[PDB]
RNA sequence: AUUCUUCAAGGAUACCUUCCUCAAUCAAGAACCAAAGUGUGGGGAUCAAAGAUGAUUAGAGACCAUUGUAGUCCACACUGCAAACCAUGACACCCAUGAAUUGGGGAACAUCAUUUUAUUUAUCAAUUUACGUGCCUACUCAGCACGUUUCUUACUUCUUCACGCGAAAGCUUGGAGGUUACAGUCUCAGGGGGGAGUACGUUCGCAAGAGUGAAACUUAAAGA
RNA sequence: GGACAAGUCUGGUGCCAGCACCCGCGGUAAUUCCAGCUCCAAAAGCGUAUAUUAAUGCUGUUGCUGUUAAAGGGUUCGUAGU
């Protein structure tokens, strides 16, 4: 029983051999990379509160200038996108939508 | 998927002498390897003397002694 | 004179089955998606007579989406639908 | 269309044109189907397909003289679910006498013989074949033959006669509808074709 | 007690439409077991039950049977039908199969082997039908020669009304239900193969809905 | 690569007909091929068909009318004895009563009840009904 | 679990005692 | 929680629809006259059908209701949408001047009828 | 899978160049072949089979933690065992639809240069070929991208993809289609489950192993 | 009892004795054992064992299968052969 047409990663017959693993973010385990499930995460440096606290007393960010951010691409193995529910089971003839973009 | 040649009688020929040997009905009546172990020599009767009655107990959902004896 | 013939002139056949006038198939008693379209003969002044012309579409063709295009084929043959505009006087 | 004597009658005159540019019937989609790219001429800048007028007066034509062949006007009956043509099929059917279904389409009503809305036409006209897809998955299984009001995105399963048309636009649903109207009283005995007719197309239009 | 809910039924109330082949011609869907009741002449229908046996459905505490059964119908020669249906008493699945044999009735062409001197006996051409995993290949067979078939499908020829053939087989046939459904189909085709003596062409005429377009529209 | 022009050419006319196309294609042609299709247009089958020349192995269009089931090549070209004529019209055939099984003799390409009238043998090159 | 039912030990440690039973034959016939 | 069952909705839109003119919008009047044209034995039932046919007036005096269908509210509707204009909408438009594109031209000018009165490209 | 400098190759495209069956598939035979592993010299940062210590546990020769040798890297020789998978042999023909994409070419942009007819028509048309943008010397440039329409090659998708096929899951121009209406060409495997890829014999290998490959017995099911 | 034509009969035994080619029967109401009475098949014949032919498209030239059930070589080159 095949459950996905693509095997679960993004290499079609009769065009690659090997793709190079890497790491996991959170347990390190090996996986290849077109198959780990990867995230680019853009995170504020303080939360609301915090942020409004430090900007009183900077003279820098204290009139309209942003704060910085922090920006970090990280790859799961299957086991821990499932466990940090990244992704979750979906329902036959619903695993079959992709969402290209953010949002 | 087979030749289909017009010349190829040769290769056909081949092909089944070799894969006869992989069905136990065609092999077993070729082979005289079972006729040696047969006890009978490939008869349909045979003749002995009786050297002691024992009692075989039946297979597990059955339950039964079965008197069988030794020849 | 179609259909099966005893060595006397007896025909055996219980029916004779239409014929699809697109594809020259047999239209079957179980199929239920063959049609009869009946299209009405017109008088020299714009009405209609009484007389008819019938066509018989085979029931795949429907079910495929190409029914559309067999009938234009038909109308244009039979006189019914002009290929082409005219020219200017 | 032709006729057995070739009368040059029933061809389209200057009036019926201006008419049908006027409502805008003659502006298709962005989108294409294989189907309908016969129907198709020309495209403008902005994406728009130019819908061809000769084969859109044929295929009315065609589609009026099989629904004047038959002799119980109640053996024809026009859907729409699309809300800018229920009132069009409602003056429709007043006027040539035939049954009419707006709003949603009642699953088995050609094909569940034991309830009280039983319904047994002849021949059936829609308004989309996008829209009406149950109605026309109905007829497949009980012989019964489609007219289809269509757009350059349509599909053509099912559909018999397809009239290339602008399917969206309150004005131009009712232009059509009330053209085909006018055609099947002609060819019957009705009105004559030498006189106006006096029914004015606002009647056909949808109103809140 | 009949009171008929569809334009055919109401025709064949009334003495119109006397026959079965007036149905056929227009490949009309029958709805109504007395429609065939009455166009079929009585001492001549000839059903008979095949096969009856239960189905299981597991359930929280326990399971629930029911009985599926197959009945075939068919007159003297030239017509058969088969059916199959479900209830909860194996009395009332073998009433609702007949009801089902009834309605999906079709005609089957016969011919001849090598010369035509008295009657159709055999079937015209080589047919195959096909159910689940179960072929059926029916073939010519000369005068003489009777029905070489085995028990199940030599029962369902009988009722057509075939006199010789020849039978071949392949896949399970020991599931019944599938057996029975692949010889229904070999006869159902007999009638869709093109022959040169269907050629010539075909004269038109009007379905009986609109022929009696006046009597219904009341 | 392609080692009958024949069978490639019955494949392609049997595969038209299932799908009900009008016109057919056929690429390259052969004086075989000709012989064939002229078999099958005298018992009524196909139609008018055009032959294209190119300088090169030809290309053939064929008309089809509707009435053609199934048409084949037979791979190898057997021979065929006139007494064997029953054997082949039971085993490739619908039955008795229609169909034409080609053979190619010392005096041409023929269809099977040609070559009974006038008793002759040869090599059995395909059917059609 | 992504196989079916082994019907015994893992295929691999089974292969692996098969593997260590034949190098035991082998020390044992060169003995002699 | 206080969901009316589908008897109780049932029974007070026939009430509404049979007996619309001599019911207000207050639930004391409106209880009298439901004994009056009510059979049922139940008086729990009975002030909730009430209650409900109360709602449907408030309801009713801003806004249409989907299953009332009032048989004098809908001859009116009819009447209003039946407006025929003094000129017709496309007699005002074709008066007015149609506009076209260039690939409408081009497919016109083909045409045996031609380019019409009243067209011009822009 | 960093950049630059070099050496020999390969496919696709373009062509009114050349040649004239030179071809397809293949027992035997040859070359290459992941990781682990082996031999001799280098090298040794990280991680880390074996081993040590701390925990956890009824126990824990394990999972967790701190370490730690061989290995992991290079050169030259071996080995030829993978879920070496698209679990789908190679060559050839036909095959419906809409969006995309990677390389080449044509049209376009830019640069230069300066048919009859036809008053009385029509059954499968004698010309749908249309269309602009941004950057650009105070040169890897007559250049570079984009927008629009065609064509050849390649990896694909439809969740708004047709027949047909299949036990079903599913496949579908790239078939698992065109097959009881069974024949385009060649080649390799299989014949109920175990015993078993085991025993014996022989070839290859430093070894580890690799190829070839049974039976006696035992079972009514195993499997999808 | 079923395959497979013919008993929801009457006594005895009680997972014993035994039957059963296969599925299965037998622990107190046995449609299967041991018997009586009835009934079935074919008959001057009828059972059992072993070998072989057909059943078997389970050896497949006519005519099998190879994604997941057993089964496409790790990849190219390549001779005999077709
Ligand atoms: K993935
Ligand atoms: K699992
Ligand atoms: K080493
Ligand atoms: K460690
Ligand atoms: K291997
Ligand atoms: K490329
Ligand atoms: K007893
Ligand atoms: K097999
Ligand atoms: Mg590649
Ligand atoms: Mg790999
Ligand atoms: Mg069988
Ligand atoms: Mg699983
Ligand atoms: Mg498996
Ligand atoms: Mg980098
Ligand atoms: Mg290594
Ligand atoms: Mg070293
Ligand atoms: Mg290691
Ligand atoms: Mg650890
Ligand atoms: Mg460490
Ligand atoms: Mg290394
Ligand atoms: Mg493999
Ligand atoms: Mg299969
Ligand atoms: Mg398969
Ligand atoms: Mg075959
Ligand atoms: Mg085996
Ligand atoms: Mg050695
Ligand atoms: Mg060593
Ligand atoms: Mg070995
Ligand atoms: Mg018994
Ligand atoms: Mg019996
Ligand atoms: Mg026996
Ligand atoms: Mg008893
Ligand atoms: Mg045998
Ligand atoms: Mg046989
Ligand atoms: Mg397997
Ligand atoms: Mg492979
Ligand atoms: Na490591
Ligand atoms: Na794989
Ligand atoms: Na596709
Ligand atoms: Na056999």
């Amino acid at each position: 029983t095949t459950k996905r047409r693509n095997h679960g990663r993004a290499k079609p017959p009769c065009s690659r051999g090997r793709v190079r693993p890497v790491h996991c973010f959170n347990c390190s385990r090996l996986v290849p990379k077109d198959k780990s499930v990867g995230r680019f995460v853009v995170r504020r440096m303080l939360d609301q509160a915090s942020a409004r606290d430090v900007a009183e007393a900077s003279l820098i960010y204290g009139s309209g200038f942003p704060m910085p951010k922090l920006y970090m691409k990280q790859r799961y193995c299957i086991a821990c996108a499932i466990h940090s529910r990244t992704v979750r089971a979906r329902p036959v003839e619903d695993r079959k939508r992709r969402y290209t973009s953010k949002v | 998927t087979k030749t289909n040649g017009q010349h190829a009688a040769r290769k056909l020929v081949r092909l089944r002498r070799k894969n006869r040997w992989a069905d136990k009905g065609w092999k077993k009546s070729h082979t005289f390897v079972a006729q040696k172990a047969n006890p009978f020599g490939g008869s349909s009767h045979a003749k002995g003397i009786v050297l002691e009655k024992i009692g075989v107990g039946a297979k597990q959902p059955n339950s039964a002694i079965r008197k069988c004896v030794r020849v | 004179t179609i259909g099966t013939y005893n060595e006397e002139g007896v025909n055996v056949d219980l029916y004779i089955p239409r014929k699809c006038h697109a594809t020259n198939s047999l239209i079957t008693s179980f199929d239920h998606s063959a049609v009869q379209i009946a299209i009405a003969n017109v008088d020299p002044n714009g009405v209609i007579d009484g007389t008819t012309t019938t066509l018989c579409i085979a029931g795949y063709l429907r079910c495929q989406g190409e029914s559309d295009h067999a009938i234009n084929h038909l109308a244009i043959a039979k006189g019914i639908v002009r290929i082409k505009t005219g020219k200017k006087p | 269309t032709s006729v057995s004597s070739g009368a040059k009658v029933l061809r389209m005159k200057e009036s019926d044109v201006q008419k049908l540019l006027a409502m805008h019937c003659h502006l298709g989609t962005k989108n294409s189907s294989s189907a309908m790219k016969k129907y198709i001429h020309g495209r403008t800048s902005d994406g728009t397909n130019i819908i061809d007028i000769h084969m859109t007066w044929e295929k009315l034509i065609l589609a009026a003289r099989v629904i004047a062949a038959v002799e119980n006007p109640q053996d024809v009956t026009v859907c729409s679910t699309r809300l800018f043509g229920q009132r069009a099929i409602f003056k429709f059917s007043q006027l040539v006498g035939t049954s009419f279904l707006g709003g949603r389409f009642i699953p088995g009503t050609f094909t569940n013989q034991i309830q009280k809305k039983f319904m047994q036409p002849r021949v059936l006209v829609v308004t989309d074949p996008r829209t009406d897809h149950q109605a026309l998955r109905e007829a497949s299984l009980v012989n019964i033959p489609v007219i289809a009001f269509c757009d350059t995105d349509a599909p053509l399963e099912f559909v018999d006669i397809a009239i290339p048309c602008n399917n969206r636009g309150r004005h131009s649903i009712s232009m059509m509808y009330w053209l085909l109207a006018r055609e099947v009283l002609r060819l019957r005995g009705t009105i004559p074709r030498s006189v106006p007719w006096e029914v004015k197309v606002d009647l056909f239009f949808y109103r809140d | 007690e009949w009171v008929p809910c569809t334009k055919l039924g109401r025709l064949v109330k009334d003495q119109k439409i006397t026959s079965l082949e007036e149905i056929f011609l227009f490949s009309m869907p029958i709805k109504e077991h007395q429609i065939v009741d009455q166009l079929i002449r009585e001492g001549d229908l000839r059903d008979e039950m095949m096969l009856v046996f239960p189905v299981q459905k597991a359930t929280s505490a326990g399971q629930r049977t029911r009985f599926k059964a197959f009945n075939v119908v068919g007159d003297g020669n030239g017509h058969i039908g088969v059916g199959a249906r479900v209830g909860k008493e194996v009395s009332l699945a073998i009433r609702a199969s007949m009801i089902a044999a009834k309605l999906s009735i079709v005609p089957v062409r016969r011919g001849y082997w090598g010369n035509k001197i008295g009657e159709p006996h055999t079937i015209p051409i080589k047919v195959t039908g096909k159910c689940g995993s179960v072929a059926v290949r029916l073939i010519p067979a000369p005068r003489g020669a009777g029905i070489v078939a085995a028990p199940v499908p030599k029962k369902i020829l009988e009722f057509a009304g075939v006199e010789d053939v020849y039978t071949s087989s392949c896949g399970k046939t020991r599931t019944r239900g599938n057996f029975i459904m692949a010889t229904f189909y070999a006869l159902r085709k007999t009638y869709g193969f093109l022959t040169p003596d269907l050629w010539a062409e075909t004269e038109v005429s009007r379905d009986p809905t609109d022929e009696h377009s006046e009597f219904l529209s009341m | 690569t392609m080692m009958s022009v024949l069978a490639n050419a019955l494949r392609c006319i049997a595969g038209a007909e299932r799908r009900g196309k009008r016109q057919v294609l056929i690429r390259p042609s052969s004086k075989v091929v000709v012989k064939f299709l002229q078999v099958m247009q005298k018992h009524g089958y196909i139609g008018e068909f055009e032959i294209v020349d190119d300088h090169r192995a030809g290309k053939i269009v064929v008309n089809l009318n509707g009435r053609l089931n199934k048409c084949g090549a037979i791979c190898p070209r057997f021979d065929c004895t006139a007494r064997d004529f029953e054997k082949w019209v039971k085993n490739i055939l619908p039955s008795r009563q229609f169909g034409f099984v080609v053979l190619t003799t010392s005096l041409g390409i023929m269809d099977h009840e040609e070559a009974r009238a006038r008793n002759t043998g040869g090599k059995v090159l395909g059917f059609f009904y | 679990g992504t196989i079916s039912r082994p019907g015994g030990m893992r295929p691999k440690w089974h292969k692996k005692r098969i593997k260590r039973l034949k190098r035991r034959r082998r020390r044992m016939r060169q003995r002699s | 929680g206080k969901i009316r069952t589908k008897t109780v909705k049932r029974a007070s839109k026939q009430i509404v629809e049979k007996y619309f003119s001599k019911l207000n919008k207050d639930f004391y009047q409106n209880k009298r006259i439901v004994m009056d044209v009510t059979i049922a034995r139940s008086k729990k039932l009975k002030n909730k059908i009430a209650g409900y046919a109360t709602h449907i007036m408030k309801r009713l005096a801003r806004g249409p209701v989907r299953g009332i269908s009032l048989k004098l509210q809908e001859e009116e509707r009819e009447r209003r949408m039946d407006y025929v204009p003094e000129v017709s909408h496309v007699d005002q438009a074709i008066q007015d001047g149609i506009r076209v594109d260039k690939q409408t031209l081009a497919m016109l000018k083909r045409m045996e009828t031609g380019v019409p009165r009243h067209v011009l490209p822009n």
